[PDB]
């Protein structure tokens, strides 16, 4: 359990600089990552 | 995000509540079964605020239908936009009910399927994380209407508690009392929950569908299918700024906060003009907002019983006049100029008033881009009228023994009649106290 | 002549087959009021073949509406979601990873309550 919450963690710190865009179709990266983890 | 769940319930409810739905498909571009034009994205910037959001483009209905009566449902299967509703969401076929007239049936009828009503109508309450609140798309005529509707204004006021309440209910027609009699105790038990109970309501008297019916829609005998002609139109013109993109109180806590002054004073009056058909062959000449808004406060277009030599010692506070479609918005603060001059809307003098306009494009139709729609949800404190004439035909009727021995049978020990008098006496106080 | 000047240049950068001549040569009468004509013969010119492209393709109409939604903001659906993002975030002293995450919330609402067309919404890039 603390290797689970030390997972969500890194995917959650992976989600925040993939959203840190920084536009030369980072747009498009940042529209993949969210589509993942919710659907 | 801003997903409303409508509560259609009652003999009237469902069927203002099925047109209500088969006006949003002829505005949306869109078929109840299928998807067949392209209007409905480049036109509309915004469907999802009413409907279910899509699976296939099939933009399924938030909506949930229970009455007592199966001949209101009967009616539906047959016509083709039932195939839209869905089959799962609230019955399947053969539903029915009870009996059967009264309003201590719909009440005692709430808590013994109180384990089926709470659990297929979450379902919907889930699928967005960020719900606006429910709307009671109930009646106040007949039993049926009045006695189940009653009992969700209280089991859902907290288990959902930070979900906005508001009603577009039917009010009954006061004309003769022979078919129906039991009017004056089904109304004012309903009217007690409307106030502390329920948030706001948006009042549509029946005496005054007939006075409207016969002023420009020219019957002779009338019947009940031009009662969802009107009530309709003005439920779908009450979202405009809501489905169709706006930008200020374009969420229904919008525009319900701009117009209650205090919670148990929230009876708003409504206003439509354009219900004509050969109006349209003399818009084509540039039809201005400049004359649209000098008959909404003139009252011809209300839809409410109220004094005409009373509106002298009143006064509004509140006032919202929505136009729609072409505006020509270069003209609109040239509209709003001259209300000051004729001061058509008596001021309180304690406290500052607000006339607000607001605009919204409406659907890419020809009968809708073409001829002006002016919107009018009004706020008077000539509205004690209706609660005088409901009060004085509730004391004579506690006179003359009626209803006091064959109401009293089932679930009713006390008399609970002087306590929805002195409640509705209490708002009759309140609002003449108001302005000081 | 430097306005047509710095005109002709843009012209050469669109494409080199694309020149705005329509063929007024041999000029230069000795007389007087000769500069003009030949002025005015080359800014008209400027005046055709620019209403030609930047409205036809360059959609200088199409980027100026985009550009009155989300500083005059209009399109008031999609904004009214982002701008309560927005606030959940700069309610306090930012760290490292939030402004990657602010970024993150503008291209999801984009996609929720739709816009005219989606990839052309990109130009919008976050800064404090």
């Amino acid at each position: 359990r603390i290797l689970t919450h030390f997972y969500q963690g890194i995917v959650q710190q992976f989600l925040v600089l993939l959203t840190t865009s920084t536009d030369e179709s980072l747009r498009f990266l940042s529209f993949r990552l969210d589509f993942n983890e919710h659907y | 995000p801003r997903e409303i769940i409508t509560l259609q319930l009652g003999q009237c409810g469902n069927q203002i509540g099925f047109e209500f739905w088969k006006q949003l498909c002829a505005e949306h571009g869109i078929s109840p079964e299928g998807i067949v034009e392209e209007f409905a994205t480049e036109g509309t910037d915004r469907k999802d605020v009413f409907f279910y959001q899509a699976d296939d483009e099939h933009y399924i209905p938030r909506a949930v239908l229970l009455d007592l009566e199966p001949r209101v449902i009967h009616s539906i299967l047959n016509s083709p936009y039932a195939n839209l509703y869905n089959p799962e969401n609230i019955y399947l076929s053969e539903h029915g009910g009870g009996a059967g007239n009264n309003w201590a049936s719909g009440f005692s009828q709430g808590e013994k399927i109180h384990e089926d009503i709470f659990d297929i109508i979450d379902r919907e309450a889930d699928g967005s994380d960020s719900l606006e609140g429910f709307v009671l798309c109930h009646s106040i005529a007949g039993g049926t209407g009045s006695g189940l509707g009653s009992y969700l204004l209280e089991r859902l006021n907290d288990r959902y508690p930070k979900k906005l309440v508001q009603t577009y209910s039917v009010f009954p027609n006061q004309d003769e009392m022979s078919h129906v009699v039991v009017q004056p105790y089904n109304s004012l038990l309903t009217l007690k929950r409307l106030t502390q109970n329920a948030d706001c309501v948006v009042v549509l008297d029946n005496t005054a569908l007939n006075r409207i019916a016969t002023d420009r829609l020219h019957i002779q005998n009338p019947s009940f299918s031009q009662i969802n002609q009107l009530v309709s139109t003005i439920m779908s013109a009450s979202t405009t700024t809501l489905r169709y993109p706006g930008y200020m109180n374009n969420d229904l806590i919008g525009l319900i906060a701009s117009l209650i002054p205090t919670p148990r004073l929230h009876f708003l009056m409504t206003g439509y003009t354009p219900l004509t058909t050969d109006q349209s062959v003399a818009s084509v000449r540039k039809t201005t907002v400049l004359d649209v808004m000098r008959r909404l406060l003139q009252p011809k277009n209300v839809m409410v019983s109220t004094g005409r030599d009373r509106q002298t010692n009143h006064c509004y506070i509140a006032i919202l006049n929505i136009i729609q479609g072409e505006v020509d918005p270069t003209q609109v603060h040239k509209s709003l100029q001259r209300i000051r001059e004729r001061k058509l809307a008596n001021f309180i003098p304690w406290g500052p008033a607000s006339i607000q306009v607001a605009l919204s494009r409406k659907s890419p139709y020809l009968p809708s881009a073409h001829r002006v729609s002016g919107l009018m949800m009004a706020n008077h404190t000539n509205i004690s009228s209706l609660f005088e004439r409901t009060c004085r035909q509730y004391d004579k009727l506690r006179k003359r023994e009626a209803f006091l021995e064959q109401f009293r049978k089932e679930d009713i020990f006390k008399d609970n009649f002087d306590e929805l008098d002195n409640s509705r006496e209490i708002v009759q106080q309140l609002i003449d106290e108001y302005h000081a | 002549i430097l306005s047509t000047g710095k005109y002709l240049n843009v012209v050469r950068e669109c494409g080199h087959d694309v020149t705005c001549p329509d063929a007024k040569e041999i000029t230069y009468t000795l007389k007087e009021q000769a500069y003009v004509e030949r002025i005015e013969k080359a800014y008209n010119y400027a005046s055709k073949v620019l209403l030609d492209f930047l409205m036809e393709e360059e959609e200088l109409v199409a980027h100026l509406r985009s550009i009155k939604h989300y500083f005059l903001m209009d399109q008031g659906d999609f904004f009214v979601h982002f701008m309560d993002l927005t606030e959940e975030e700069l309610k306090k002293p930012v760290d490292d990873i939030i402004p990657t995450r602010l970024e993150a919330l503008l291209e999801l609402a984009l996609r929720m309550s739709t816009a005219n067309t989606d990839p052309f919404k990109d130009d919008l890039k976050i800064e404090l």
